[PDB]
């Protein structure tokens, strides 16, 4: 066939750094755009908690700002 | 296979067709109350409303079907959350061991292995109980409107 | 009863207080009582009384 | 507020954005095709129970 | 009747297996709204997924049947008017030769 | 793997060696999210494989429209060599993929 | 008895992923999806037209979360028994101006401006 | 009736008054979103409905074995082949009319004489 398209390898990841490393899939169940480069507020946190009662524990701006009020009350 | 057991499930559709509020409730295993649909929707992980409805009617022009619907959201409207639904069903249940923490867990448990058992009952099938919910309540509202 | 199409509009009177938390559900009373005017009016005819047929 | 949530902190790195969903399907004139076939009929023919 | 028989029963998963290598939809992406054609698969009561050209899958469904690759016993429902394609290989049902 | 919560007392300080934020700098990378059939599923996702060998190549045609994949000829001619990916979504949205793993717990 | 794996993923899910950004405008809580957790495959576009292969792993839903200030189990329960013939159509509005039920985001805006004005 | 969907949480929106300007709109109940309506109907009952009369037409439907065929003229391409069913509506007060649909075009007419 003549070379009217682009042709480019295909190479397996190597497995020295797939150990100890799992890769998963992120969905965002919504109908507009999500974008955590531009649309969030920077530095953003992905961890592991407990969902019970997430409306009143306190954000990672709060504990922050909590930080630098303790350091100054034990100062 | 496996257990030789038989749970059934009854969707409901109170009210007559000269009333001014019709909203369906469906019945669940070890729940002893009658839940609105809605509620069952959120405790399976879609929140929205337009989501749950989707689930229902597979035709955005049915506006019929979609007005027989418009009563279930209203009554299931102070709950918009899927921690908030999961609480509501656990303190239905008929255990009275769970105190006030292990609530949410103990009707996930219901929702995951004596919920519509027969598709599955292993973690991380919530979206195939809610799409099978919703075949039950489409065919059902199918057969009110005499279709 | 010239018409091509015979329509009856009907219209709610306020009175002269102003309700500010009627509003919201100003239409479902709407959706109230239209639906007992299409039920619990009695145009003409005795009660019980589904349908009669002439015989002779 | 909350005093404790318990949380379990991870290290996670975002690694790509997802632009395109292919799905993968065999040639139909290729000349190692209608094995697959024969593969995909040997799925309901076999009997693995005893 | 003289020409029934009833159905002793097989194993559901092959099949499942067949009809997704075949473009059987999974449920967990299925949109109604993206595709207001597509054929509900349900396989002993269970809603399996959607196909978006159930005739091609039913003439395949049908033929391995016949040749002898799917046991005769299971029982194959294309509701078009419903647009549901309906598969039943639990054991019971009272069937016939035609 | 437990640890505090809210953590007033700023105790991943020295709990953990390095930042709990998500690397936020490698996303902007395409990805091809494919759905691979049973046969090729099977021996592609296995962990005894996976050394970084050249497994195939993907031609595209120059107007696009249309897209291929090419074997090598490893697979001991017991498999087609051509096959044709299918986007069954040109434009993808809101999905992402993360990475996990355990974070140095001294220091 | 238990099948091993079943357990480790149910003791692995026991507490499902949570995204939080710095100021809490944004909430996401994922949840572990089965019907594709591994029938997937990744290929990553190198920086020089070539592409990469790493399997999938897992696949996790993410929804919003205290985006417009929901309210309890037991304010909720209380609304759905008969205290009113039906709830009032712009509850929710009414309840954001008394003040109660605030959002997260909102209550770490106020407290960050309640330091700033000092 | 049309119903309207949110446009930011996709909640279902609901009809409200403003006496700024004595129009009508529409506003979502949980997270404060507003739009301007296009039309002045919000609510609507049927007694009597011919909706679903035709319910299940498809590409294929001429593929259905069990569906009767007739000999009436199609009125858009002038065929002859065709396929016949009555109303869908199981209501015991429909009518008999028949609907016939096109194996050729997929145009579906009525044999209806009284009222068309
Ligand atoms: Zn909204
Ligand atoms: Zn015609």
């Amino acid at each position: 066939d003549p070379n009217e398209y682009n042709e480019f390898p295909l190479r397996a990841i190597p497995k020295e750094d797939l150990e100890n490393m799992r890769t998963h899939l992120l969905k965002f169940q919504s109908k507009k755009k999500i974008n955590p480069v531009t649309d969030f507020h920077l530095p953003v946190r992905l961890h592991r908690k407990d969902t019970r009662n997430l409306q009143f524990q306190l954000t990672r701006a709060e504990i922050v700002q909590r930080q630098k009020e303790i350091s100054e009350y034990k100062k | 296979k496996g257990s030789r057991f038989i749970s059934t499930l009854q969707v409901k559709l109170y009210g007559r067709e000269g009333s001014s509020a019709r909203t369906i409730k469906a019945t669940l295993p070890y729940i002893k109350q009658d839940i609105p649909i809605v509620i069952i929707f959120r405790a399976l992980g879609i929140i929205p409303d337009g989501e749950i409805l989707e689930h229902i009617c597979y035709d955005v022009n049915d506006w019929q079907m979609l007005e027989m619907l418009k009563p279930c959201v209203e009554d299931g409207f102070v709950i918009q959350d899927r921690e908030t639904a999961l609480d509501f069903i656990g303190r239905r249940g008929t255990a009275l061991g769970i105190k006030k923490e292990k609530r949410i867990q103990y009707a996930k448990d219901i929702l995951q292995k004596e919920f519509l058992p027969h598709i599955t009952q292993l973690e991380g099938f919530e979206s195939r109980k809610a799409f099978f919910l919703g075949y039950m309540i489409n065919r059902l509202l199918l057969c009110a409107l005499d279709r | 009863d010239n018409d091509e199409k015979l329509i009856i509009r009907c219209r709610v009177v306020r009175p002269k207080s102003l309700d500010a938390e009627t509003e919201a559900e100003e239409d479902h009373m709407l959706k109230k009582i239209e639906n007992t005017m299409l039920e619990n009016i009695t145009l003409r005819g005795v009660e019980n009384i589904e349908r009669v047929v002439m015989m002779k | 507020y909350i005093p404790y949530v318990k949380t379990i902190p991870k290290k996670t790195a975002i690694v790509g954005t997802v632009c395109h969903e292919c799905q993968v399907m065999p040639s139909m004139n290729d000349p190692n095709y209608h094995k697959i076939v024969e593969q995909r009929r040997n799925i309901v023919k076999l009997n693995n129970k005893e | 009747s003289l020409m029934s028989c009833i159905s002793v029963g097989t194993d559901p998963m092959p099949i499942i297996t067949f009809l997704s290598e075949w473009g059987m939809e999974p449920l967990e992406d299925y949109v109604p709204h993206q595709s207001p054609d597509a054929t509900r698969v349900f396989v002993n009561g269970v809603w399996h997924g959607v196909h978006r050209n159930p005739a091609r899958l039913m003439e395949t469904l049908r033929t391995l049947r016949r040749k002898g690759d799917i046991n005769p016993e299971v029982s194959m429902i294309r509701d078009i008017r419903e647009k549901e394609l309906k598969i039943f290989t639990d054991a019971g049902r009272v069937y016939r030769p035609l | 793997e437990v640890f505090d919560g809210n953590d007033i007392e700023n105790n991943e300080t020295k709990v953990y060696e390095e930042s709990l934020d998500l690397d936020l700098e490698r996303s902007n990378r395409q990805v091809w999210l494919v759905r691979l059939p049973m046969f090729l599923a099977e021996k592609w996702r296995d962990r005894n494989n996976l050394h970084g060998q050249e497994l195939g190549k993907i031609r595209i045609n120059k107007d696009g429209s249309k897209i291929t994949l090419l074997l090598n000829e490893n697979d001991n001619d017991s498999i087609p060599h051509e096959y044709d990916l299918e986007l069954t979504k040109k434009v993808v949205e809101n999905e992402y993929v993360f990475t996990e793993q355990n974070l140095k717990k001294y220091q | 008895v238990l099948d091993e794996n079943a357990k480790k993923l149910r003791f692995e899910e026991f507490y499902p992923w949570v995204m939080e950004d710095f100021d809490g405008y944004n909430t996401w809580v994922g949840s572990y999806e089965a019907g594709n957790s591994d029938s997937y495959v990744l290929l990553s576009v190198e920086d020089d037209g070539s592409f990469t292969m790493i399997p999938a792993d897992k696949v996790y839903k993410f929804t919003a979360r205290n985006k417009y200030a929901t309210l309890t189990i037991d304010e909720a329960e209380k609304r759905m028994d008969k205290k009113s013939g039906e709830v009032p159509r712009w509850l929710m509005k009414h309840l954001d101006n008394i003040g109660t039920t605030t959002t997260r985001y909102d209550r770490t805006r106020r407290k960050l401006k309640a330091v700033a004005d000092q | 009736t049309t119903f309207r969907f949110c446009r930011d949480c996709n909640n279902m929106l609901y009809p409200r008054e403003d006496k700024e300007n004595n129009r009508l709109l529409f506003e979502c109940r949980t997270c404060s979103y507003v739009e301007e309506a296009g039309s002045p109907l919000v609510y609507r009952h049927e007694l009597i409905t011919n909706i679903g009369e035709t319910a299940g037409v498809v590409q294929d439907i001429g593929s259905d074995p069990t569906l009767p065929r007739s000999d009436r003229e199609c009125p858009k391409c002038h065929s002859r082949e065709n396929v016949f069913f009555q109303s869908q509506q199981r209501r015991k007060d429909t009518s008999m009319v028949l609907f016939f649909v096109c194996l050729s075009c997929s145009h579906i007419f009525t044999s209806d004489q009284k009222n068309k």
